[PDB]
């Protein structure tokens, strides 16, 4: 994987160049928002279960998905769906901390679409759940890191769909 | 970098980041401008560091520029200086990154086998890196000189 | 963090394995504290007996230093 | 026929999920006769 | 697709064996029940629209499905859903006539789950509608063809869910 | 703590301390005095924080103090506030250590099984820790309050 | 492992009272000794190979052990001994940075005598090499870290002998 | 809307927008306040229009509200008035959008199939829509009456 | 696709609600800025080729991209890159006129990331070119519609990256 | 079921069905008639059993139907009764199958995670299942009551 | 407001405003921006504050929403929450004016008689107001929290 800093380092290493002024502005631009990312990550880690519960209540349950014949019918499937939501939330937090979606590409999106197609999981409903989680996280973290958190949720949704 | 290390360990244990890891991230982001200034100074003085590093290495080990030497010849010494510039660039990368993953993935893993392939003295390369350490610390204040010295000593220890 | 230093023998009584069945039938090996229970349960399940167990690595107080 | 230019007529669901599908589905699956508390808080707030 | 007769013929052809007493027993076993299947199919074709109307009344309409926010909302989606009901009824009739769900596997259930997931259609509601249609068809045809009709509706429901 | 974490990380790789790892230790030793001040402040205000946390918890969750609640009577409520005191002490230990190793080894691993055996509401305990954090935030400076709130939020997340 | 802070934490945890003024003084002292500790560790890490070289030249090579009929004889055995020397240096640096010899006992000193007797490795020569590393570090590092470096260096020798 | 069709056909021919389409956009944006006023007026007059259209429809075609009638009984007339409300809402949407695209997507495609399935008279629903048109046009000025009558007559023509 | 007006209409249609004060406020907010969008679209259409020329000269050419080994090397690849730049500019103009990025989601970004990954096109270089075009367009259109045009260029760049 | 648990067990050794397993399969097929009759008797009285069990549960644990209760409100109470009906259905499935294999996969695995996410009292749900057991055993003869209650006690133990 | 009270005393004594009154007017107008910010914040959180205040009030004493309770039923609970909304509006008015004359003239003088006539529990209403104070102070900084808490305690004392 790679964060913003390591991404800049590889981008200059491939050309065999020392760090120049523009690379300096990129690194400084990441460094300027270091504290806000850490604070929002701590907030998300402290409120992990509540975010998932509110997102599920808003977007998944009270639906066909929880009724017999639905995809998240039965306790096993309900637990699997909430586990997938927790997976998405944790990796969104990692991507937000690192300032780069490379971890999302490597550890989440690769083959998840085909696995969901084979299993019959509703990708549209999953992306709706991710969007509800994005709304709740943006509410919790505040304007400071709301957009920066929201970009990686949008990245996950676009990659899944 | 520190972010990559913390995130990788947290993902490997399948958990959110610990408060200690968050504190190390906070310290790393705090030291960012200082690290950038040190790297800017080194990249500005990249050529002089390389030249006197080569002079110190040749004074210490004239056998390498001897007939049975790996770098015998002007183009062989040019290749030695080019490897020197490569390692200086890697040191600047490590200094800005705050840790040694980029330096590791670029210039130490397999370096033993590569320099065995080229029949080059690894201790001689380490001595050249030490000469670079001296020349670079000669251009920096004490704290920043020590900070660069940590990465230079890491390179020397890795080439071992 | 600590490894128990134990010795034991485990006989296989269902398959009669037929090549160098001696190093896997009587051994001493350091096993971690976190994996010691699952390691020791296997001997009882197979039917062998544990001859001795030793703390070796860690102190009896535990508290801090237990994690690893 | 003989005047109309050929045009795209059908899509596979994989292709259709690429054009739409970004940001998922906002509709929420509804059920006939399901028990749902959605909208009750908003209705109570308007009544108040 | 394939039916009882062609199924027996192909099953003996792929092993290269001639029509034996066993395949003969399966063949007259299909032949004995020919008239009942034809009568049930004629009754279903005659009462096609009323079956869909009653199934929709029992299972779909007069609910949140036909309200705003429901998938059945709007004339476009209402017409599409009743078209889907007609699809299921017609293919169940073909499967009952042929005595084999191979046509259901080849031309109904293949890709249907993923298509419905992509479109956002409620699969649980669709299975409920199929069950209501099965109940009405079993009422109309009578015990003579009730079980034979019901097995293919059950096959469709099990494939979808 | 930070020192034990860095040392274990180096020992696992069988290599010496990386420059970023040394920078982490230097930053922690430089920032230790503020943590010591936090610890002494929380220690001398330990009883008021516990009392206010108990009041907030009993207001938020009346069910715990009820006829069928886990803490009904006097000795039950005494034990609940005692557990709050243990968690306050663990928070002070974590603050002085700079990481969460002692807190993890003392009071979170197995706490789920223990509280399930005792049939105590784990969300109720989390609410109590949150009330403790709210009380502690009113007796420290803003940076110092954030530093303590990091470990308080760690405990809240760990009891989840 | 248990560093100084963790050791004080355990000392108060087994007795069950809060941190006291004595604990504050001990932690403050260890915080005061931090910077010189890091500098000495950095110097030792820089000059790790040189220390082993002088220690070997002073107590190990050119002697009977570096000739036929010796435990140091053969390149494999000499490499094993030098790797053990590097182990001693690295764990001594770890214990020096930690403040407590718990790492020295559990990770290094634990065992290391029954194995040596079984292998046939001389122990007096190993202790002499450890002391040789002691004078080498005594010159390499400043006098501020000399005493604390020497005490952890003597700990390994005392445990082995 | 008009913007939608202009952009759609420009994209389909793979070109920037023509000045004629820009003139359409300019006129559409200029008329926006008047369209909003008309939509507002129908919005507050939605219930009177529905009630009077229901009365006119039941007078013109009494057979629909009769024992074999599709809308016989209080609930079946409630559903009929609800459908009339739906079509008035669609007409207001079309007036705001500037053309009958929303009316088509929401209440014309498949209306024949749905009402044939429900066994409801299409001419009766068309007569109800015409009565709604008359009642709505009695509450508007002449130009606004013509503007709303265009969409109402489109609905009547499409239901055919 | 959908513009602001159709977006509001659909948002109220899904709830089955007549247009209220908030929806009227949103529609008025769009209608107030109608003429500025048309003027900016006319300016961009008139200056289309010049914008691409300056953006290429500022971000792409005179580098390793146009040399051997570069992705935009050879006349076919150069023409391809400029055609892609033209497509991005045209769809940015369409999105700015419609006041909604739905057309960007439907007709440009769908599978573009995966297509570029398959072809080997540098997404970072493409984003740099898009931002150069954004700077030139902001220079041309002026303060009136500069931010309005710029938000959709930022949308395209974030969707690609 | 018993057949699945017996056949797959004699398939993990690559042997035919055991002569010890050409038994209790036998008792299962012998008692299948009684099992079907008991399941039918429970199925006929599903509504009365659910209603009385919910009544007893709401008396014994009235906190759930209070304002601070998970099941506060008419539809949250309807959901609780629906869950009780679900568990009665699973119990009938277990009775007909002769093993708790189907009920285990359908409504036990992950039930702790589901109810913790929804914030529902698992002890309250277990007590509801106990009340359902009492109401069910009130409608059956002694042997059949014991047979049904044995599965009911399995549900009570598993939800724990 | 303070202007009104100063002018009333000045006109009662038949004299121009004293320098002390002018200074308090000056400070009163100086504090206006922070007061307006507090009132704006409370106005934006109207719905949440009211809903959470109702939930806490019903948790603390559920007897008012019981069958024999004053606020039993949906249409009765709506009136209680509307009364809480009334008092929140009065508190915002008081904050903007700077003191409690609007609160007195609109919502406390005669409140005992009105609530005695309606037979509603004034102690219950006071606790409902206090819950609103808690929810409001949860959304404000410390100084603004104390400033709003002054008016909330005034209302609580007045309803007594
Ligand atoms: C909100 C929940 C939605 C849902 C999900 C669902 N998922 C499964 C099963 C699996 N989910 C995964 C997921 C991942 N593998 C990965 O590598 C990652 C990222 C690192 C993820 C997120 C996998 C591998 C499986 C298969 C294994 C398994 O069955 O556990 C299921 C169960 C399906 C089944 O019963 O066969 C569900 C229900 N379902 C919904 O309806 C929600 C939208
Ligand atoms: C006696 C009732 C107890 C209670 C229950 C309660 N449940 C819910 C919500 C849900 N319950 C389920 C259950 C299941 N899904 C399955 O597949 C199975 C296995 C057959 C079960 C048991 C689900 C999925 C939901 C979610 C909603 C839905 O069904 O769509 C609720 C509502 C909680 C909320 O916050 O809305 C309640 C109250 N509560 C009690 O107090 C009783 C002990
Ligand atoms: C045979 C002449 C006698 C006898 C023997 C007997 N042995 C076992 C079990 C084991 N035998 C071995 C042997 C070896 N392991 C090795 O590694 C080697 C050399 C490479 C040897 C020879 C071991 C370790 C076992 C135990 C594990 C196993 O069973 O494989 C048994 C079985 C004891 C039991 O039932 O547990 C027996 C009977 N028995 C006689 O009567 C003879 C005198
Ligand atoms: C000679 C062609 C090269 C060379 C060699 C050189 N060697 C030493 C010192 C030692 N060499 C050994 C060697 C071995 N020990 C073993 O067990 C084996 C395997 C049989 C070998 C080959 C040892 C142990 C020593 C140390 C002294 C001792 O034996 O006690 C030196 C001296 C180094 C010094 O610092 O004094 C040298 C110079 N030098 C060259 O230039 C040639 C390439
Ligand atoms: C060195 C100063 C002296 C010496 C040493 C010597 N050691 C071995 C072999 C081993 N040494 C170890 C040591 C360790 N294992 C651990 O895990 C640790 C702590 C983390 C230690 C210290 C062990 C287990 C071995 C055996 C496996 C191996 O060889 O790596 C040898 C080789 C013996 C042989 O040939 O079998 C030697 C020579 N010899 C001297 O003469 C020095 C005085
Ligand atoms: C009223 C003037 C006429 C009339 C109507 C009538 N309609 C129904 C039932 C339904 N009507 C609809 C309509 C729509 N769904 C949509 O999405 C739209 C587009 C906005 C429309 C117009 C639907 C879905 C139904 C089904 C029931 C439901 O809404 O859930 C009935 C009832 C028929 C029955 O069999 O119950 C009636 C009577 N009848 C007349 O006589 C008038 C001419
Ligand atoms: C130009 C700034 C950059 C660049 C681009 C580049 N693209 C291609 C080839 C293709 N580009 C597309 C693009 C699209 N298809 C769509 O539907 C849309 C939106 C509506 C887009 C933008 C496609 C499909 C292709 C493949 C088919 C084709 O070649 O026409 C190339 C050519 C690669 C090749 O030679 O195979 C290039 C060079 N290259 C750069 O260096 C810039 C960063």
């Amino acid at each position: 994987m790679q964060d913003a800093i390591t991404a800049v380092i590889n981008n200059y290493d491939v050309q065999g160049k020392y760090l120049d002024g523009a690379a300096l502005d990129k690194l400084k631009a990441y460094f300027t928002t270091g504290a806000v990312r850490v604070r929002a990550a701590a907030v998300i880690s402290s409120n992990a279960t509540t975010i998932i519960k509110e997102a599920a209540a808003k977007a998944l349950i009270y639906s066909d998905l929880t009724r017999p014949g639905g995809n998240m019918y039965t306790t096993r499937r309900y637990a699997a769906c909430i586990r997938d939501m927790d997976y998405f939330l944790r990796y969104a937090t990692y991507a937000m901390l690192a300032g780069d979606p490379s971890i999302l590409d490597e550890r989440v999106l690769n083959g998840l679409k085909e696995t969901y197609n084979s299993l019959g999981v509703p990708i549209a409903a999953t992306v709706g759940g991710i969007q509800a989680m994005k709304e709740v996280v943006g509410g919790l973290v505040g304007p400071d890191a709301a957009k920066e958190a929201s970009i990686y949720f949008d990245y996950l949704s676009s990659g899944l769909s | 970098s520190v972010l990559t290390k913390a995130i990788v360990n947290a993902d490997a244990e399948a958990r959110y980041l610990s408060p200690g890891e968050l504190d190390r991230i906070k310290s790393f982001v705090a030291s960012g401008e200082r690290r950038l200034r040190i790297a800017q100074t080194l990249t500005e003085a990249r050529e002089r560091i390389v030249k006197q590093a080569g002079d110190q290495l040749f004074q210490i080990r004239p056998d390498v520029v001897s007939p049975g030497g790996n770098a015998y010849g002007e183009k062989m010494t040019a290749l030695c200086l080019r490897d020197l510039d490569y390692y200086l660039r890697l040191v600047t990368y490590g200094i800005v990154a705050g840790d040694v993953t980029p330096i590791e993935e670029i210039g130490i893993i397999g370096v033993k086998e590569m320099y065995n392939s080229l029949q080059t003295p690894i201790p001689a390369v380490a001595e050249g890196v030490r000469a670079m350490k001296n020349v670079a610390t000669s251009l920096l204040s004490g704290d920043d000189a020590a900070e660069a010295g940590f990465y230079f000593d890491y390179l020397v220890g890795a080439m071992q | 963090s600590r490894y128990f230093k134990v010795t034991a023998c485990i006989p296989s009584l269902k398959r009669v394995r037929t090549g160098r069945e001696l190093q896997n039938t009587f051994f001493t090996k350091l096993v971690p504290y976190e994996n010691w229970f699952t390691e020791q349960q296997r001997i009882q399940k197979a039917g062998g007996k544990v001859l001795s167990v030793k703390l070796f690595t860690g102190v009896q107080g535990a508290n801090t230093g237990v994690g690893a | 026929g003989e005047d109309v230019l050929p045009y795209e007529r059908y899509l596979t669901p994989a292709g259709l999920s690429l054009r739409k599908g970004r940001f998922g589905s906002s509709d929420v699956l509804t059920t006939p006769g399901g028990i749902t508390p959605r909208g009750d808080a908003a209705r109570m707030m308007d009544k108040i």
